[PDB]
RNA sequence: UUUUUUUUUU
RNA sequence: GAGGUUCGAAGACGAUCAGAUACCGUCGUAGUUCCGACCAUAAACGAUGCCGACUGGCGAUGCGGCGGCGUUAUUCCCAUGACCCGCCGGGCAGCUUCCGGGAAACCAAAGUCUUUGGGUUCCGGGGGGAGUAUGGUUGCAAAGCUGAAACUUAAAGGAAUUGA
């Protein structure tokens, strides 16, 4: 019951794209939440963080608008966060989940010490900045859990990382800067140039050129 | 940068990579030493002995041509002055400052510069004390500075 | 320009730059042999001269240091030796 | 006026890669630095380099593959032993999967993994990853 | 293009000299210096014509690489390049935009003017700053007819040229059109193209009226 | 900037001790003046004699009359 | 914070400026910081020039002009109505037209 | 990327820029993947072969993409040696 | 308390204090 | 040409 | 200690108001001037330590050194001056700029800073009490330099958002 309105959206509906991983590869902007809903809708969970009733003071007075943070994650390998400020509590919450899903970014995972077993920690200790908040994720041995504030603890489990230690410098009481700074760090893990990424990337056909005749047929129909 | 000045100057001697004596130089080491001797008997500091040997005559580097430094050739013979030349002229300049100082006591720009130059001797003379260029009991004073110079 | 040839900078750029900061530091000065009108003797004057160079045979000055290169006289010709 | 020359070399190299260039121009050159670059050779964090013999402390030209994130110095040459060398790793290295802490062992300038195999510590000099 | 069948010819030299593609301007860009031979006595930096051919060919290779002509766009703000932009749009199938580039064409997916080209060619980054800035959010590769002072912000490939000159703009557009049509096989390389380059030239309204009346 | 040399540890201990006289917690405890000044004299409890019963007004926002005892 | 990068006056290089008295209130203010303008006013008002001209003996050869230097400090520059307050991007302007 | 058992354990493998050799961010929306078509030596017509050039958004955003492509194509032989 | 005239008052309280100690 | 103050948590 | 030309604390006189111990005007001592010894304070502000490496560019200014098509005066040649084009090193500097950092205002340093170490001095540790008390030392005085404690408070603060 969804109609695509863009190139990537059409490719998702007609099952010409296997998953989101190829999308991350080509750095193509995503502009539909139906892409994420179709792929991992049965394994994605969302949690609202804070709604502070912000307002303003003019010749009329105070009228509160609600702000909504929510991180969306499958608890396995994919998380992202989004914000939404509107006039109503429910409108902010719903839309923020759409944006959080829209801005989902790959979460790269690694091993600590022995490489046996499944990945549970970060590839390396990483930093992210938002305002004055500097969030540093530190690799942890297996079975420790998450050492962070309750909200980033939820964010790291939502991202799927099993064991973490976290150190934060700055005003972490500001939740938005706290989550956004750790997400910048998490987004820096896969962007971090590690030795196992030194292998030369074999360039693959972009989804546009790999599927061009189908793109033209659908666009002429629409 | 400079010791006592806020000058980030960049100008020194950029000696060439080729240490060899130029072929066109139709000069002998004995003649170079003889021209050094003629300048030495005249009473000239080696700083301008090398300068004269460079502008005229045609020597690029005395050290490159012969193999020993100008002060080393003079010191091996024994006619070199006991007081180092750089140490000497700073005392002369301070002497010049103090002559103007007693002529005009109101110049506080001169007083500051004199204090600056005095310590320029003091740090230099301490190093020369350690390297045995001058006796350890050698001291510099305003009263004996006039006797030191000339 | 991400990549510029540090190992082999161009001769035009190297001569354009300062005598320092080079691949191998070298003088911008040179040697050159003096012939003055009315005289046969050949003098040797190094570039950037700072002392009076008077010809013994001609009994006349050759170059007066006026800052920078020693501005020589009118009649004397210059021939830069050794490149 | 210049107290450390390896610290400058590692900083200027880091400053070049952050921009994204292909080569660096190191005004000084110490055998300590080149023994640091030979560890960079074996671990594959920069490419080959040459030394210009200008008779004045030498000059270094270094070719880069842009594979290095940060290279740093511990200017106080701290006396690291085998007991505390593991502590420097978890304090300095981004992860135990990669990265290297280099130190002037009495056996020569070596990375920390080679130090454990040789059972010899020394004075810490720097790190890279 | 290092191939001999793609090497330099003579009629192209005449066209470049007559249109004035090789003078550019006086303002020299630090990242554009490698495309300059030297400068005149008027500060006019003469653009090396070998570099204009090479970047034209390299640009042309990018254009022939796309398999859907309807998925390429052409944008013109200055009216001087609008006519050539339109002719190039009709000749190779590019989608034409003219006048004022409405905001949200590439980023806003809601309005009916939403376009998502796979390639865009740009007459001048200075006059087309808005499409290039909007190109920074859709990772859209662009080809720019760069001047000696054109701001190469969010540019991907640059062809040295004279965007100030009216005739220089139109000639280059026809020349890229001739190259891509030669390369794709629609127009043969063995014979000169039958359409005059003047179809790409924009003429002032007063001059157009005078010519029509006469 | 702060010193880093390997033979300045005495300077480190001195700079830390002479700057430790700058925080309200350390200097309050290690001068011996706070303990001589509080009526308790370092006492968590104390046996006193009830002298007077008084009523003290509350702070500005609260209009209350607390029941304090002078001991 | 700094409302003005210039800090009001034009003196960024030198340490001191000799003061000039304000015309409207007689208050000393540094010259470079004060609002100083050149005023050229005809001796006679444009409407009133004709009444004098009619009685004038001269064959239209006399046009005296009154030129007076004007100096207002900033407290009364506003009262004069000169230098009305500007917008946030407004400040960064110049002569005006 | 690989555990001690030899299995290839990862989610994906992002590309890189061919000049800066730096990982292109998954949400970097200014990074291009430009295709350069190739032609036969004699025919001069497109032969269905293209060469990819990955450029990270930042390098393009700073202004080094134009120089990086030229060096890469000349190295690959597309750009004439006598450039 | 303006900053300067609080300083003036503290000085004048100090001068009165000194005269009291001098007479005592 | 002037025009002071205004009340306690809620 | 020299003379007070002009200004001008203190002070006086005249206007303005309910009061005006002030702004306005007229005088006006000390002062504003020079000389010797004190006094050492300011928003002595770039409210922005010094030495050292790296770290975009564009149009300009000073000095010095280097190259030049030409214009112009000494003239009759070089040469000496002066304008224009650049290059090199030391500067006082804008201006733009997704270099970058910063809470932002704004800044190529207010960058290379958790991916934390080039050397080091001075200096800060919630707000008051308080630059106070006392001791010491300088000064003719006024005051300067050094400088607490008791006690008391949950905020004081910086930047930025829309109104008034
Ligand atoms: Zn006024």
């Amino acid at each position: 019951e969804w109609i695509p309105v863009t190139k990537l959206g059409r490719l998702v509906k007609d099952m010409k794209i296997k998953s989101l991983e190829e999308i991350y590869l080509f750095s193509l902007p995503i502009k539909e939440s139906e892409i994420i809903d179709f792929f991992l809708g049965a394994s994605l969970k969302d949690e609202v963080l804070k709604i502070m009733p912000v307002q303003k003071q003019t010749r009329a007075g105070q009228r509160t608008r609600f702000k909504a943070f929510v991180a969306i994650g499958d608890y396995n390998g994919h998380v992202g966060l989004g914000v939404k400020c509107s006039k109503e509590v429910a409108t902010a919450i719903r839309g923020a989940i759409i944006l959080a899903k829209l801005s989902i970014v790959p979460v790269r995972r690694g091993y600590w010490g022995n490489k046996i077993g499944k990945p549970h920690t970060v590839p390396c200790k990483v930093t992210g900045r938002c305002g004055s908040v500097l969030v540093r994720l530190i690799p942890a041995p297996r079975g420790t859990g998450i050492v962070s504030a309750p909200v980033p603890k939820k964010l790291l489990m939502m991202a799927g990382i099993d064991d973490c230690y976290t150190s934060a410098r700055g005003c972490t009481a500001t939740l938005g800067n706290f989550a956004k700074a750790t997400f910048d760090a998490i987004s820096k893990t896969y962007s971090y140039l590690t030795p196992d990424l030194w292998k030369e990337t074999v360039f693959t056909k972009s989804p546009y050129q790999e599927f061009t005749d189908h793109l033209v047929k659908t666009h002429t129909r629409v | 940068g400079r010791m006592h000045a806020p000058g980030k100057g960049l100008s020194q001697s950029a000696l060439p990579y080729r240490r060899s004596v130029p072929t066109w130089l139709k000069l002998t080491s004995d003649d170079v030493k003889e021209q050094i001797y003629k300048l030495a008997k005249k009473g000239l500091t080696p700083s301008q002995i090398g300068v004269i040997l460079r502008d005229s005559h045609g020597v690029a580097q005395v050290r490159f041509v012969t193999g020993n430094k100008i002060l080393r050739i003079l010191k091996s013979k024994g006619l070199a002055p006991d007081l180092p030349e750089d140490l000497y002229h700073l005392i002369k300049k301070a002497v010049a400052v103090r002559k103007h100082l007693e002529r005009n006591r109101k110049d506080k720009d001169a007083k500051f510069r004199l204090i600056l130059i005095e310590s320029r001797i003091h740090r230099l003379a301490r190093y020369y004390k350690t390297k045995r260029v001058l006796p350890p009991n050698w001291k510099y004073e305003s009263s004996t500075a006039s006797a030191l110079v000339a | 320009p991400l990549a510029r040839d540090l190992l082999h900078p161009s001769l035009e750029e190297e001569k354009k730059k300062h005598k320092k900061k080079r691949l191998v530091q070298s003088p911008n000065s040179y040697f050159m042999d003096v012939k003055c009108p009315g005289c046969y003797k050949i003098t040797t004057v190094f570039s950037h001269a700072q002392t009076v160079v008077l010809c013994v045979g001609c009994s006349t000055v050759l170059c007066q240091p006026t800052g920078g290169k020693a501005r020589l006289t009118e009649g004397c010709s210059f021939r830069r030796k050794q490149h | 006026v210049r107290m450390n020359v390896l610290a400058d070399a590692l900083k200027s190299i880091n400053n070049a890669e952050k921009r994204g260039k292909r080569q660096v121009l190191i005004r000084p050159c110490s055998k300590v630095i080149v023994r640091f670059l030979t560890v960079m050779m074996k671990h594959g964090y920069i490419g080959e380099f040459e030394i210009i013999d200008d008779h004045r402390a030498g000059k270094i030209v270094v070719n880069l593959t842009g594979r290095l994130n940060k290279c740093g110095v511990i200017s106080p040459r701290f006396d690291v032993q085998l007991k505390d060398l593991e502590k420097w790793q978890n304090n300095l290295l981004p992860s135990r999967q990669f990265g290297f802490i280099v130190l002037t062992t009495s056996a020569g300038i070596m990375d920390h993994e080679e130090a454990r195999r040789k059972h010899t510590g020394g004075k810490i000099l720097g790190f890279f990853f | 293009g290092a191939l001999d069948v793609l090497q330099m010819k003579e009629e192209d030299v005449l066209k470049f000299l007559a249109a004035g593609t090789h003078l550019g301007g006086t303002n020299l860009d630090f990242q554009m210096e490698q495309y300059i031979y030297k400068r005149k006595s008027d500060g006019i930096y003469i653009i090396n014509l070998k570099r204009t051919w090479e970047k034209l060919l390299l640009a042309a290779r990018a254009i022939v690489a796309i398999e859907n002509p309807a998925d390429v766009s052409v944008i013109s703000s200055r009216n001087t390049g609008q006519r050539a932009v339109l002719k190039f749009a009709a000749a190779t199938g590019a989608t034409p935009i003219a006048g004022r580039f409405t905001p949200g064409t590439f980023t806003n997916q809601i309005q009916a003017a939403f376009r998502e080209p796979r390639l865009l060619v740009v007459t001048d980054p200075r006059a087309d700053h808005q499409p290039l800035t909007e190109a920074s959010y859709v990772n859209l590769p662009t080809i720019a007819l760069c001047n000696t002072d054109s701001p190469l912000r969010y540019v991907d490939i640059a062809i040295p040229c004279n965007n100030k000159g009216a005739h220089s703009v139109g000639l280059m557009w026809w020349m890229l059109a001739r190259e891509v049509l030669r390369m794709r096989g629609t127009i043969s390389r063995e014979h000169p193209w039958e359409v005059m380059p003047d179809l790409y030239f924009y003429r002032d309204p007063e001059e157009i009226e005078k010519e029509e009346q006469a | 900037g702060k010193c880093r040399g390997l033979r300045t540890a005495r300077k480190l201990r001195s700079h830390r001790r002479d700057q430790k006289w700058h925080d309200k917690q350390y200097k309050k405890a290690h001068l011996g003046t706070a303990l001589k000044a509080n009526p308790f004299g370092g006492a968590s409890h104390a046996k006193g004699i009830v002298l007077e019963k008084v009523g003290v007004e509350a702070k500005q926002p609260n209009s209350a009359i607390r029941k304090c005892v002078r001991v | 914070t700094k409302k003005r990068r210039n800090n009001g006056r034009a003196k960024k290089g030198r340490g001191h400026v000799q003061p000039i008295r304000c015309t409207n209130c007689a208050r000393c203010v540094p010259k470079d910081k004060a609002i100083k303008k050149f005023v050229i006013r005809n001796i006679v008002e444009a409407a009133a020039v004709r009444d004098i001209s009619e009685a004038s003996v001269f064959d239209a050869y006399v046009l005296p002009k009154l030129y007076v230097k004007l100096h207002y400090c900033v407290s009364c520059a506003i009262h004069s109505k000169v230098v009305r307050n500007r917008s946030r991007e407004a400040r960064k302007d110049r002569t005006p037209p | 990327m690989q555990n001690d058992a030899g299995e290839f354990v990862d989610l994906y493998v992002p590309r890189k820029c061919s000049a800066s050799n730096r990982i292109i961010a998954a949400k970097d929306h200014a990074s291009i993947q430009m295709n350069v078509a190739e032609v036969d030596r004699t025919t001069g017509r497109f032969n269905g072969q293209f060469k990819t050039y990955g450029i990270c958004g930042a390098i393009r955003r700073m202004g080094e993409s134009d120089d990086s492509i030229l060096r890469l194509a000349k190295a690959d032989g597309i750009v004439s040696k006598n450039f | 308390m303006r900053a300067k005239w609080r300083k003036k008052r503290m000085r004048r309280l100090k001068r009165k204090r000194r005269k009291m100690r001098q007479r005592s």
